[PDB]
């Protein structure tokens, strides 16, 4: 590493030891259920922007065509 | 879009061929041929509302007007009243169903495929000539724009 | 060949099975994505875990958030660069191209 490398390594970690760093078992516990329920809702969003994806480049090819056939 | 309306005076039940019938014999009062000229039109505009031009009057007749009378007859009164009684975005979520292999248009065998699986015994004339209505330039294949053109008034 | 109300009959069973399927291949996804959502956010196991692998699951997952965060972002951007060219396609393609019982009441009435 060198040193923006360095300050980004340090400052990710000091973003961990801000959150998680001051709770116990119990109160880390509901930590870990409160961050997952974050991925689930992020992988949620991010399948249905795959889905529209997938969608959308047969959008763009059925233009493709109709541009490609009406000239 | 046109053969809507000549399949909707075929479904008319003789309920509703008893009810213009009666209107158009009130219609065609005064008239001596007995059709409906701009003299009998424009009675019935001024009877609601407005009052248009006698050439407003004959774009009502000559749109309907498929013997070249000048007039309007029954049968032709008919299609004059089913005229006077969905959308892109609909349509285009729809096609992609016809186009199950995806390469953006609908040829034969997969409007067989869906005409197929429709539930009604499909004939092979069935499938040669909504392939002949849908499909307006002849490349085998219905495309989008002609899609759209082919559902005109399918509810 | 056939009755143009034939013609209309058949148009009218196509949009209702193309309607169908159309909204079969949704409860297909919806399945499809709880399915998916098993693979990805798979359930946790916190019993057992003792402070150490607790602390160490709660930071792995601070972790994952933000990159996750970004894999999403990165498929939230495709799909904005083609929604932009989906309107500059849509668009180039456009650049290229009396009453029933107002009457029967009139002359009539019941
Ligand atoms: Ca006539
Ligand atoms: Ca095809
Ligand atoms: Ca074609």
């Amino acid at each position: 590493q060198t040193e923006r490398e360095k300050k980004k390594k340090i400052l990710a970690e000091r973003r961990k030891v801000l959150a998680i760093d001051h709770l116990n078992e119990d109160q880390l516990r509901e930590k870990a259920k409160e961050l997952w329920q974050s991925i689930y809702n992020l992988e949620a969003e991010k399948f249905d922007l795959q889905e529209k994806f997938k969608q959308q480049k047969y959008e763009i090819n059925v233009l493709r065509n109709r541009i490609n056939d009406n000239q | 879009m046109d053969d809507i309306y000549k399949a909707a005076v075929e479904q008319l039940t003789e309920e509703q061929k008893n009810e213009f019938k009666a209107a158009f014999d009130i219609f065609v009062l005064g008239a001596e041929d007995g059709s409906i000229s701009t003299k009998e039109l424009g009675k019935v505009m001024r009877m609601l509302g407005q009052n248009p031009t006698p050439e407003e009057l004959q774009e009502m007749i000559d749109e309907v007007d498929e013997d070249g009378s000048g007039t309007v007859d029954f049968d032709e009164f008919l299609v004059m009243m089913v005229r006077s009684m969905k959308s892109e975005e609909e349509l285009s979520d729809l096609f992609r169903m016809f186009d199950k292999n995806a390469d953006g248009y609908i040829d034969l065998e997969e409007l067989k495929i869906m005409l197929q699986a429709t539930g009604e015994t499909i004939t092979e004339d069935d499938i040669e000539e909504l392939m002949k209505d849908g499909d307006k330039n002849n490349d085998g294949r219905i495309d989008y724009d002609e899609f759209l053109e082919f559902m005109k008034g399918v509810e | 060949k056939i009755s143009a109300s034939r013609k209309l009959q058949l148009k009218t069973l196509l949009l209702q099975i193309a309607k169908q399927e159309l909204e079969r291949e949704a409860e297909e996804r919806r399945g499809e994505k709880g399915r998916a959502l098993s693979t990805r956010a798979q359930p946790l196991e916190l019993a057992g875990l003792g402070f150490a692998e607790l602390q160490d699951l709660a930071r792995q997952l601070h972790a994952r958030v933000d990159k996750v965060d970004e894999e999403r972002y990165d498929i939230e951007a495709k799909v904005t660069k083609n929604i932009t060219e989906i309107a500059d396609l849509t668009q180039k393609i456009f650049d290229l191209r009396i009453s029933a019982d107002a009457m029967m009441q009139a002359l009539l009435g019941a």
